Order: structure tokens, then C-alpha cells, then sequence
């Protein structure tokens, strides 16, 4: 598991929106319909989402963009 | 985990289905407080 | 009772009330219950008393007159603005718990 959560903090900075972003990612990951962009290592959805936000590949912005993407694609 | 009677069952179902979603609703002790306050000569209600 | 020589809100004990009724007849009405206080407060216009208190506070100024009067005005303002009729303070019906 992860020992320190700092890369996600640096990617976010506010320290309060990161939890919301990771939670809204993990909820959709666990309900299904999406795939993990980061290769998993037999870990739960929350750790995968937090490693994704730490890697700098997902944030509070592109989620809205992709969500409007499938919303208009319907 | 509180006196929310309509929440404990739903959280149990969300766990066993692996949903992990929570809706707060309202604690029943707050309704207890309202009922015991209305027992005396004091109106109390919650607006919209 | 304004015809009789008696204050509107004054104490009149059992012997005193007896002799007052004997002398003034059936004119100086009196009650000894919570309904007495209820009648005393229901037949009392709040706006007139508020204006009188405001005039007294504005005109008469003293170390003790400054206090014990402004809080009365505030209570009157709260009562009139809240809309809660002061007769509701003396309850008639009593709720009980389930």
C-alpha cells in the first residue's frame, strides 16, 4: 500500500478537493463502466484512484470534460 | 451507525453489494428532541 | 373597575376583598386564579404601553431609569413583531408524550 500521500497533494494543493475528486473517481470505478488508466497491482479502487491523481493523469477538470463527452454522445 | 433506522439497512445492502454509498437522512434522536420540546408550551418546526 | 377607588392591579386580601365588595358592591371585580392573570394580560393593548414606555424612557433619564425599562421595551417589541399573543403563555390545553 501507499505510505505517504503527497504527490496528489502537490497536484491538487488545496488539500480539500483531492478527497472529493478521488472519491468521485472511485465510485464510478467500483460501480463499473470505466477502466483503470494506471496498471493495477491487485489493489482496491481507492488506492488506484489516488495513485492516478498522484501521477498527474486525472483531476477535477478532465472528469467534467469526459463526462460531458459521453453525455453528448448519447 | 446512528439511530437512523432507514440508513443502517441501506448501508448494509450497499456493503454486501459493494456499493459503499451513503445517504444521511436524519437521526431519530433529533425527532425525539422535537417531540419532547413540543410536549411543553413551545412550538418548534423546520422550514423549507 | 375604574368607578371604585381601587388600583387596576393591586393586592386585596380575603378580608380586604370581602369588605371592598361589601362597600363598593358588585363593581370592584376580582379573581384569585391564573385566569385573573390571563384576563389582566389579554385586556392590555401592547402598542399603547410600548409608546408610553418609549416616551418615559426618552423624557425621564436617571441611573435607574435608564435600565429596567429598555428591556421591557425590547420584550414588547419581540412580542408584537413575533406575532405570538401573550395569552398563549398561559396554556389551556396540555400536550403529552407518545
Amino acid at each position: 500500500a501507499r505510505v505517504t500521500v503527497q504527490d496528489a497533494v502537490e497536484k491538487i494543493g488545496n488539500r480539500f478537493d483531492l478527497v472529493l475528486v478521488a472519491a468521485r473517481r472511485a465510485r464510478q470505478m467500483q460501480v463499473g463502466g470505466k477502466d483503470p488508466l494506471v496498471p493495477e497491482e491487485n489493489d482496491k479502487t481507492t488506492v488506484i484512484a489516488l495513485r492516478e491523481i498522484e501521477e498527474g493523469l486525472i483531476n477535477n477538470q478532465i472528469l467534467d470534460v469526459r463526462e460531458r463527452q459521453e453525455q453528448q454522445e448519447q | 451507525k446512528s439511530d437512523d433506522v432507514n440508513g443502517r439497512t441501506k448501508m448494509y445492502k450497499n456493503i454486501v453489494d459493494g456499493n459503499h454509498q451513503m445517504e444521511p437522512g436524519m437521526p431519530e434522536s433529533f425527532n425525539v428532541l422535537l417531540k419532547e420540546i413540543r410536549s411543553l408550551g413551545i412550538n418548534i418546526e423546520l422550514e423549507d | 373597575g375604574g368607578m371604585t377607588n381601587l388600583e387596576r392591579q393591586q393586592i386585596l386580601t380575603e378580608e380586604q376583598y370581602l369588605d371592598a365588595l361589601e362597600e363598593f358592591g358588585d363593581e370592584f371585580d376580582a379573581k384569585m386564579g391564573a385566569e385573573a392573570i390571563q384576563a389582566l394580560l389579554k385586556s392590555m393593548d401592547l402598542e399603547q404601553e410600548c409608546e408610553q414606555l418609549r416616551e418615559e424612557l426618552n423624557e425621564t433619564n436617571s441611573e435607574t431609569k435608564r435600565k429596567k425599562l429598555t428591556k421591557r421595551i425590547k420584550l414588547l417589541e419581540a412580542f408584537v413583531q413575533s406575532g405570538n399573543k401573550p395569552e398563549w403563555m398561559i396554556l389551556t390545553v396540555l400536550p403529552v408524550l407518545p
